[PDB]
């Protein structure tokens, strides 16, 4: 076994906010169930001087009668007695975009080079989530080193998220 | 058509029937209550069809509620309206025929009645 | 007048007469706590087919509002049996702050549309 | 059974189809010249049908005109429009059935195309 | 101008973005004497998505004019396929004299709708 | 003083109901406010075998945007306390028509040659009609004869819409 009851999962100890804040680029994304954002995500963080801390975020979503629409969001974030997991509230800049509530856990993050993110969506009868997305945010948009890499490899299977992660292209499609 | 009230229900964006939407007629009743009159979803072909009888269909003010925002949260837009409602009075004259037809898009939707007396 | 702000604001038209559907009776209704669409704002038409200034940003919150035109009886006015007891426009407004609501109508006896037209302030 | 094109009419002022429309479509040919394809008048139920068949329908650049004027005269308003015109590339990718229904009232109209694939 | 002299005018609303439908290529042609379209105007919708001042009142002469809207341009560079080749209000204009007309429309993939206001000067 | 509530008004005594039965063409109406049929007036009145009053007005109306729609009514009557008072069901062969329960008062007829109609609409606090029509009946096309029309004018200052009567032209509209 494994426990993979959302309620059991370690998060960041002691997360920096002021330290997490900049441009982290999205590299493997665990889907939802749903429309998700399907490749060039890239999320930009900043914490203003009242604490708090915001995010916009860039990406392709291929709306249904299929145009496929780079969507900037916005995400203002409210605390939880965790220093790490906080709600989100997101919508777009356009007003026809996915706005929501998703829970935002910083799972694992040397803030100079990655990051876990995961958020449950619906959570199961026994605890377990019944749906999931997650992001590996690397700092620099090419990878990330191969140490940083395997604590990352490591950090996915706790989550029990490991073999459904996909890869996303950045190719410029904004 | 021996069809008390009848819907139609038609996706502008995606120039297809908006299949599976839901409909629900309403019938206030003595006192302002909204009372449940009937319900459907749209068929493959964009119509719901048999919600009530002619010894059913009272002359009252009814209310047809279509569902547009689950229609289009279920396609991944934020649409604007909450849902699309066609408030009329019936049966007075007793022309029972009534379609209701509806086209539907994030920001806007348009509806139209077709009341056709039936043999009299 | 406003200089340019406007939060809720209505337009309706006369798609038979081409023309302003003049002096309609606009009662929009916030929804509040507990499903009761509670009174919110109210008027008439101008001559120019727009209803305006009925809320302050201030008192525009974050709710299921329901903007609720008196078609009937611009039709009974005009002598033609109107499908349509009234036209409604039920919105959720202001969640992402782009305050500019404009609902604009086109009215016929046995048929309407409306749109919606959200834009936002300086974000 | 089929019908490739197919169009419906409505009265948006009387509640009603709009019978004996006078629908003309076009297709324009092989050098801008809207060459004449078919016409017909609106039915009691407010379709005009059987318009071409399949092996007539060739792929794109296709024009259905309504004959609103001639409706609204003939009805005593002043209408503000000369007729309706769907310009449509209508063949394509090979999903056959067309069916525009339109709305008219004396000065707006809106219609809409709900176009479904054969058997693929 | 002012406000309102501008005898032809065009507005056009995006009925999928909720708002303004932003540099539409608004074409206003004039039949001329034997059936010959003759290119009367011509212009781009603004940020407030509206064409403006596309004639002279001593221009605007008695006869059919037709305004088209390149509409599957303004959808073609938004990545949807359209239905539409393009929207086209064709009207007699001029003729009692009053002169302002104002076709607003409203764009949508498969569908498309639009309305006349045609308001008299004074008299 | 003139008499003039509409509690005053002297009605039909006794109103043979299959006598009144048949084609009326209307010759003076007075006009209420609001829209009312124009010119061109025929009512036919018939009472079914269980003794209910049904009647079928065609008549021009000049819809607003000034469509001269030739309006087919129906009338379904309910009866009163007294004979010849009754409640008036009507609409159009269009359901775009209007629709209505309306007064429908026989001022008196000799039920071969004449009628005079009336209905109040609005009362006055006071008593006096806020809003009345009035519509006199000739059973023969071409007007009617002076004796009776001597019978009409007097009966119209009784009900005191008097002056204010106008001219029905029957052109073949229909
Ligand atoms: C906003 C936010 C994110 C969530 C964005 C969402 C979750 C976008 C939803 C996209 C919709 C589905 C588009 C459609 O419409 C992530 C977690 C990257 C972090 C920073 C910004
Ligand atoms: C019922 C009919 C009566 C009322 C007719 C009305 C008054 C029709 C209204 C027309 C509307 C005003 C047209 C518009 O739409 C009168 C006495 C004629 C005679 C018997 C039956």
């Amino acid at each position: 076994e494994r426990d993979c009851r959302v309620s059991s999962f370690r998060v960041k100890e002691n997360f920096d906010k002021a330290r997490f804040a900049g441009t982290w680029y999205a590299m493997a994304k665990k889907d939802p169930e749903g429309l998700f954002l399907q490749d060039n995500i890239v999320a930009e963080f900043s914490v203003d001087e009242n604490g708090h801390m915001s995010a916009t975020a860039k990406g392709r979503v291929r709306l249904l009668n299929n145009w496929d629409v780079c969507a900037d969001m916005v995400g203002t974030f409210t605390d939880t007695e965790d220093p790490a997991k906080f709600k989100m509230k997101y919508w777009g800049v356009a007003s026809f975009l996915q706005k929501g509530n998703d829970d935002h856990w910083i799972i694992d993050t040397d803030y100079e080079t990655f990051a876990v993110q995961y958020s449950c969506r619906l959570l199961n009868l026994d605890g377990t989530c019944a749906d999931s997305y997650s992001f590996v945010f690397a700092r620099d948009p090419s990878g990330f080193s191969p140490q940083v890499q395997k604590i990352v490899r490591q950090r996915q299977e706790e989550l029990c998220l490991a073999r459904q992660y996909r890869l996303i292209p950045h190719n410029g499609y904004c | 058509s021996k069809c008390p009230l009848m819907v139609k229900v038609l996706d502008a964006v995606r120039g297809s029937p908006a299949i599976n939407v839901a409909v629900h007629v309403f019938r206030k009743a003595a006192d302002d209550t909204w009372e449940p009159f009937a319900s459907g979803k749209t068929s493959e072909s964009g119509e719901l069809h048999g919600l009530t009888t002619e010894e059913q269909f009272v002359e009252g003010i009814y209310k047809v509620e279509i569902d547009t925002k689950s229609y289009w949260k279920a396609l991944g837009i934020s649409p604007f309206h909450e849902h699309a409602e066609v408030v009329f009075t019936a049966n007075d004259s007793g022309p029972r025929r009534y379609t209701i037809a509806a086209l539907l898009s994030p920001y806007s939707y348009s509806t139209t009645a077709v009341v056709t007396n039936p043999k009299e």
